[PDB]
């Protein structure tokens, strides 16, 4: 029962840390793509057109 | 003769409970192996995400 509870807690922590890592990666990629990338675009437009 | 029959039946019970305990010990070793394999697999997945 101790090992079964350990496996249950392992599965719970595994799914929790998996969703945490996934959320971190997509949120940071979203920061790159919707904040950093528009800044790249604005900087390039300012350099070229102006 | 009744006590000998009781001894035989209680030895049968001993054998049944010994089979149960052998199954429990096999399941405990299997639980240790499954814990190791599962937590290392989850570690691999989480570390790849990291």
């Amino acid at each position: 029962d101790l090992q079964l509870k350990n496996l249950e807690k392992l599965s719970q922590d595994t799914k929790e840390e998996s969703r945490l890592n996934d959320t971190k990666l997509m949120d940071l990629q979203i920061k790159y793509e919707n904040e950093i990338k528009p800044k790249i675009d604005k900087t390039d437009i300012f350099i070229q057109e102006e | 003769i009744t006590l000998e029959k009781d001894i035989k039946n209680l030895k049968h019970d001993i054998n049944e409970k010994t089979q149960i305990n052998e199954k429990l010990e096999l399941e405990l070793s299997e639980a240790n192996s499954k814990f190791e394999l599962s937590k290392q697999e989850n570690e691999r997945l989480l570390v790849a995400q990291r």
